[PDB]
């Protein structure tokens, strides 16, 4: 097996980019790092919810997005936005700075290398 | 429609969880007037 | 023919290379090369250019002319090769055409759709419903003789085929003239010769398999695998028991999941496919679970072999009333893919997990078949002095068929003792 660490390497690159952009972001003891732009009036790990996600790496490069709202389940997603969607509320923006380890892991898929740190901009439309 | 299988029993899904049972696949349904050969049809051992 | 014979150090190769290619246009008609929208737009959707290759190899290589016993290494190799490419709008001229590019008249499959779209010779109708398709076939013949002792022969073989077949709709972007890709897909089919004797003669009824066993227990040494390959060591790898995933209420939908698989990662569950066609190939060849491969596919094919022993007429059995006495047994497994495809689940959504929170797998399959047999295990054919001759041999054979539809593994053994014996009485005087 070559399992790889990504985890220093993501956090450091992470905080680098929230230093060279001005962003206060608050991190959790996952790794995860969050900014909370605006909230609503908290979907739950058994819940629908609706996003405008817009997805790309730390170059600005998209690698996935969503300008109309995409209805998902919440168990089904990266481990990033179990932990991040719950944040707020319906029609809340949130900012997320997921590693790999809470991404697509140290592999990666096509489209998104191994160890890569994800940006996503979500907009929470709804919580059906 | 609300009988999407990927919403089985979300928040209005028509469906619950009995939907996948052959025993209680009746009661799987949410909507009412429900008959067992017209709005489905179940089979055990059904070959591809 | 490959003249290689010229070198006196290659004297013993017998190369042979054939190359087929073909090509063909065919003209649209116009109910497509002049297609009126209802918006009155008229557009060409253009014709279709077809490629075509038939590369062969045969090679017989004479390993003539401690390892000395190989004698011939005769290597069959075949590849198959094709393009279809619709809405091309450009005509051919009265001799041919070399419009794509020259080798695509004579079957290069090098890609011409991102150049065919930038010179502008693509169709510019937006909803174009005809696909770029490419298939691709490779067949591996390899095949030895081994004369290890003076009276045994020994036949290997080695397989292995491997088809894709790879179709996606497209369009042109107006402006930039690009090729743009849309929904691609790929199918085929695997099968390659293996080895899986170490579970040959391991006792499987319906009370007892200690293969069946190994691969039931392979299955969380593979999960931990895969998951130390997708969580790369850096955190604790989650557990579908652990505080951050505990085990849901009775009335939750995942409760029965859950408990179900208590101690493994959290994508990689006792049902996910990446998880049990590894354990069940370890489990089936014989192979340690913690170091064997994680692959679908095998690159390797493993020989298979067929021995003849003739060997037994020189001890004492010149005159021991043996007037004949040989041995012969031969192998042959195969690993088969009847059908894998790849999967527009396995795509760049943050939807990663399925319905039974497995993650999304690339390339799924329905089946997987291990086929193995004993063609015979051991035939023993052999004549007394006295006129008789026995001819008696074993037959084996299993074809572990593991279904990914309902997770069930079919297996069917079989079993043949065959004996014949001849004799003649001689002068029987009625």
């Amino acid at each position: 097996d070559e399992v790889k660490d990504y985890t220093a390497e993501n956090e450091k690159e992470i905080v680098d980019y929230l230093a060279q952009n001005n962003l206060t972001a608050q991190r959790t003891n996952s790794g995860l790092y969050y900014i909370i732009t605006k909230e609503g009036s908290h979907p739950t790990l058994n819940s629908n919810i609706t996003v405008i996600y817009k997805g790309y790496f730390t170059n600005g490069k998209v690698f996935d997005e969503s300008t109309e709202g995409v209805s998902y389940s919440l168990r089904t997603l990266i481990p990033g936005w179990k932990e991040g969607i719950p944040l707020l509320k319906s029609g809340g923006e949130i900012q997320l700075f997921v590693p790999a380890h809470l991404g697509y892991g140290s592999n990666g898929n096509k489209t998104v290398p191994g160890g890569a740190v994800l940006i996503f901009e979500i907009t929470l439309v709804s919580v059906n | 429609n609300k009988y999407d299988p990927a919403t089985i029993g979300q928040a209005g899904s028509f469906l619950n969880s009995n939907i996948r049972e052959i025993v209680t696949a009746k009661s799987g349904f949410n909507n009412t007037n429900v008959s067992e050969a017209t709005d489905y049809s179940v089979l055990e051992n059904a070959r591809k | 023919d490959i003249p290689i014979n010229k070198i006196p150090i290659f004297g013993f190769v017998k190369a042979s290379y054939s190359y087929t290619a073909d090509y063909m246009w065919q003209r649209s008609s116009t109910a497509f090369s002049e297609y009126e929208d209802p918006n009155g737009t008229v557009y060409d959707l253009g014709n279709t250019i077809q490629n075509s290759n038939s590369n062969t190899l045969t090679t017989t290589l004479n390993m003539n002319t401690v390892l000395t016993s190989i004698k011939n290494v005769q290597i069959n190799y075949t590849k198959n090769s094709g393009t279809v490419l619709p809405g091309y709008t450009p005509s051919v001229g009265f001799l041919g055409t070399s419009k794509p590019s020259l080798g695509f008249v004579f079957g290069s499959q090098d890609d011409v759709r991102y150049e065919a779209a930038k010179r502008g010779w693509l169709t510019t109708y937006q909803d174009f419903n005809q696909s770029f398709t490419q298939v691709s076939n490779k067949l591996l013949k390899v095949t030895a003789n081994i004369d290890l002792l003076p009276d045994l022969k020994v036949d290997l073989s080695m397989d292995r085929s491997y088809s894709e077949n790879t179709s996606e709709q497209y369009s042109v972007d107006p402006s930039t003239n690009e090729y743009k890709p849309l929904s691609p897909y790929t199918y085929g089919m695997f099968s390659i010769s293996t080895v899986m004797i170490k579970t040959a003669f391991s006792p499987s009824d319906e009370t007892q398999s200690a293969a069946f066993d190994d691969f039931r227990s392979n299955r969380l040494i593979i999960a931990n695998r895969l998951a130390e390959g997708h969580y790369g060591s850096g955190v604790a790898i989650p557990r579908y028991g652990d505080a951050n995933n505990p085990i849901p209420a009775e009335t939750d939908p995942n409760y029965a999941v859950y408990t179900a698989n208590q101690g493994y990662p959290i994508g990689y569950t006792k049902s996910n496919q990446a998880v049990l066609l590894p354990a069940f190939l370890a489990a089936y060849t014989g192979s340690d679970a913690s170091s064997s491969s994680t692959n679908i596919f095998r690159s390797f094919p493993i020989p298979n072999w067929s021995i003849k022993y003739n060997g037994l007429m020189r001890y004492k059995y010149f005159k021991d009333k043996f007037k004949r006495f040989s041995l012969q047994h031969n192998y042959r497994a195969s690993y088969t893919i009847n059908q894998f495809r790849s999967n527009f689940d396995y795509n760049s959504s943050p939807k990663v997990q399925d319905v039974n929170t497995n993650f999304y797998n690339e390339i799924i399959m329905s089946n997987v078949n291990l086929v193995e047999q004993f063609s015979p295990l051991i035939r023993m054919d052999f004549e007394l002095k006295s006129s008789l001759r026995v001819l008696s041999e074993i037959k084996k054979d299993r074809a572990l068929s593991m279904s990914f539809d309902n997770n069930l593994l079919t297996e069917v053994k079989g079993m043949e003792y065959i004996i014949g014996l001849g004799y003649r009485f001689k002068d029987v005087i009625f």
